[PDB]
C-alpha cells in the first residue's frame, strides 16, 4: 500500500 | 430498542448538548471540549431528584422536560444512560463513573440514595477539603480505578469547597472498523493555531470512507464508522487552518442533516493524532447561563431531597473525559486518487450510535499532548 | 510507493 | 515512505 | 596530498569566497557557478605563461606568494588530479580546458608541455573573422568536453585579438542516500515575492546536519556525497528574499561557526530538478582581484606562452552545467521543512582536503513564469 502523505508545507510569505 | 419515554429523552439531550457546545465554544476562556450528552442530562436528572421548588424545576429548564413527569424523567434518563452506556460497551472501550462528593457535615437521604443509584447509577462519597491534596487525591483516585489510569486527575483545585460536587469521570477509545495499521504512525506537528505549533504523534491509513467536500463553506466532513458499524465517528475540519468559530456558526442540527445527506463513499487519506485527549469541563457557570441557576447559588440552592436538610448547593459538576485516539480496531482486507483528510488543525467531532441516532459525544479538539 | 504530498501549508504571518 | 511536503502556503493578511 | 597541495587548496578555497562576493554585488549577474580549484588553475596558467608583474599578479590572485613558481603549478596540477580522481568515484564531474591563441600566434613547444601536464590544458588556434566559425569551434569544444551537457560556452566574442582561456564543466552531485525518482513533481520557485518560475523540485526525508539561525532567519543543511567524501552545503533564508543580506555573512570563518553548530536532525529537502547552465567570463572580474596587467593590451607580459608580445587575456569564460538530480546511493523525530523554492547559496566541499569544489547560487532555474 502506499506511504503515508507528506508534511504539510511551509508557511506563506507575510 | 429503548422506550419511547428514553428516545425523546434521547432527542432532547442531543439538543441540549450541540447547545451547551456552543455554549462552551463561545467561551474565549475553553479550548478543548468535550460533552457526553446523557451524561450532562444525567446531571441535571440528579438535581431534579435531590432539588425541590425552583432548584429541580430548573434542572428540568434546561432539560426541556418540564411536562413530563419526575417519574418518567428518572426512568427516561435511567434507561437511556444504561442503554446507551452499554449499546457502546460491546463496540469500543467505554467506562463511565458518577459520584455525588458532600461535605463531612451533610447526611445523604435515605431515599435520594436509593432513586439516585438505581436510576443513575449514582455513587456517594463523603469527602472533606480539611487536607485539600487529600480531598483532590481521593477524587483523582476514584476517577484514576473508574477509568484504568486513562485519566489519572479529574481537576488541579476545587475553588467552592461548602458544597457539593458531583464528578463525572469517563474513558472512551474508539474501536474502528478498520483498524490503521500500527507501524503507519510517525512525528508531526499540530498546529494549534498559525503561530503555534505542537509536536504530536500521527496515524495515517487510507480508505473507502462516507466524504463530503463542501467547497462552497471550503470545509471537510468525514464519517468514521466504529468497529462492526455500531457507532460512526463525525470529523468536521476547515481545509485549512483556522479557527473553528466559523465552522461552529455552521454546526447545527439541520445543516448536519444536509452534510450527511451529502456524502458518498470515496477515497479518503485520513491522518489523525495519536494519544489520549484529557479533557476536563466544570459544566457550573455553563449549565447555570442555560437555566440552572438557584441549585448552584450557595443563598437559594434547594437541594434538600439530597441530605433532608439545605445545607447544600450544586459546587461544580466535573465533566472529565479521557479521549484516546489510537489505531487498534477489526482487521479488513485499488487505484482510486484518494482525498486528503489532514487532520494537524483544529476540528470538531462527534461520536453517533448508528441504531439510535443519539449523541454519544460532541467535542473538539483544539490542543493535543505535547511539549512543542 | 511512496505517499501523497502534504496539504498546502498555512498562509503567513500578516 | 511519507510523500513529498504539500506546497508553501498562501501569503499573509 | 603533498604540503603543497594542500596550502594551495585553502587558498583557493580563500579565492573562491572572494570572488564570489565580486559577482555578486555586480548588477549584471544572476546565477553564480564558480570551480574554485578550477579558478586557481586559470592563475596559475597566467603564472606558467606569464613573466614580470603578469605572472606575479597571478600569485597574487592566488595568495601564493610564500610559494614559488615550481611548488605552485606541481601544487595544482596535484590538486586538480587528487579531486578530478578523487571524486571521479562518487560523483560525475567532467571538466575541460582549452587556451584559444589567434592565428598568426604559435605556443611555445614547452609551454604546451607543461601546461598539459600541471594543469590537462589543452590548446587551439582561432581567428574570429569569421565571429560565428569562431563561436562554433569552442562551443563544439565544449560540448564535446561535456557529452552535450554543455552545448554553448558564449554567443559572442567581444575581444578577438587576445588569448581566450574557457574552461567547460559538467558537475553532478551523487547524493549519499538517493532522492526516490518518484518524489518528484512540478512547483512554484519563487525568484522574488513578485515573479513565480514553475519548476520540477525532488524531495526527500532523512538525517542531516542542520542548523536553523533564529537571529538571522536562514537555514544550512549538509547534504553528504557518495561515500561521504564530500559535502554540498546549503545556505538559505527562511523565506524568499534577496541574497544580499546573507551574501555580507558569508565568509570562511563564518562558514566554520555555522557548520560547528550543526546537529543531525530529521530534514525534509526539496530541491530544484534539472541542469543549472551558467557561463561567466572570469577576466573583469579577476581584474578587480589583482590580476590587471595580464587583461591589458598594452602590458600584458605573456611571452612565454607564444615567443612574442602580441598576447593579452582577453577572456577567462568559466562554463558549468550543474544538474539537480535523484540519484545516489541506495540506503525519527518530527523533520524540519528545508523547502528551497527562492534564491539559495549552495558550496560543494571535499572532506577530506577541505578544497572548495563549488561556491555559487541558484537565483532563476530555467521555466516561464
Amino acid at each position: 500500500p502506499p506511504g503515508p502523505p507528506g508534511p504539510r508545507g511551509p508557511p506563506g510569505p507575510p | 430498542k429503548l422506550s419511547p419515554k428514553a428516545a425523546t429523552l434521547a432527542e432532547r439531550s442531543a439538543g441540549l448538548a450541540f447547545s451547551l457546545y456552543q455554549a462552551m465554544a463561545k467561551d474565549q476562556a475553553v479550548e478543548n471540549i468535550l460533552l457526553s450528552p446523557v451524561v450532562v442530562a444525567s446531571s441535571l436528572g440528579l438535581v431534579s431528584l435531590g432539588g425541590k421548588a425552583t432548584t429541580a424545576s430548573q434542572a428540568k429548564a434546561v432539560l426541556s422536560a418540564e411536562q413530563l413527569r419526575d417519574e418518567e424523567v428518572h426512568a427516561g434518563l435511567g434507561e437511556l444512560l444504561r442503554s446507551l452506556s452499554n449499546s457502546t460497551a460491546r463496540n469500543v472501550t467505554w467506562k463511565l463513573g458518577s459520584r455525588l462528593y458532600g461535605p463531612s457535615s451533610v447526611s445523604f437521604a435515605e431515599d435520594f440514595v436509593r432513586s439516585s443509584k438505581q436510576h443513575y447509577n449514582c455513587e456517594h462519597s463523603k469527602i472533606n477539603f480539611r487536607d485539600k491534596r487529600s480531598a483532590l487525591q481521593s477524587i483523582n483516585e476514584w476517577a484514576a480505578q473508574t477509568t484504568d489510569g486513562k485519566l489519572p486527575e479529574v481537576t488541579k483545585d476545587v475553588e467552592r469547597t461548602d458544597g457539593a460536587l458531583l464528578v463525572n469521570a469517563m474513558f472512551f477509545k474508539p474501536h474502528w472498523d478498520e483498524k490503521f495499521h500500527h507501524k503507519m504512525v510517525d512525528n508531526r506537528g499540530f498546529m494549534v493555531t498559525r503561530s503555534y505549533t505542537v509536536g504530536v504523534t500521527m496515524m495515517h491509513r487510507t480508505g473507502l470512507y462516507n466524504y463530503y467536500d463542501d467547497e462552497k463553506e471550503k470545509l471537510q466532513i468525514v464519517e468514521m464508522p466504529l468497529a462492526h458499524k455500531l457507532s460512526s465517528l463525525i470529523i468536521l475540519m476547515p481545509n485549512n487552518v483556522e479557527p473553528l468559530e466559523r465552522l461552529e456558526k455552521l454546526l447545527t442540527k439541520e445543516q448536519l442533516k444536509i452534510w450527511m445527506g451529502k456524502m458518498q463513499k470515496k477515497a479518503v487519506a485520513i491522518s489523525l493524532p495519536k494519544g489520549v485527549v484529557e479533557v476536563t469541563h466544570d459544566l457550573q457557570k455553563h449549565l447555570a447561563g442555560l437555566g440552572l441557576t438557584e441549585a448552584i447559588d450557595k443563598n437559594k440552592a434547594d437541594l434538600s431531597r439530597m441530605s433532608g436538610k439545605k445545607d447544600l448547593y450544586l459546587a461544580s459538576v466535573f465533566h472529565a473525559t479521557a479521549f484516546e485516539w489510537d489505531t487498534e480496531g477489526n482487521p479488513f482486507d485499488e487505484l482510486r486518487s484518494p482525498k486528503l483528510f489532514y487532520a494537524d488543525h483544529p476540528f470538531i467531532f462527534l461520536v453517533r450510535d448508528t441504531q439510535s441516532g443519539s449523541l454519544l459525544f460532541i467535542g473538539r479538539l483544539v490542543r493535543p499532548k505535547g511539549d512543542k
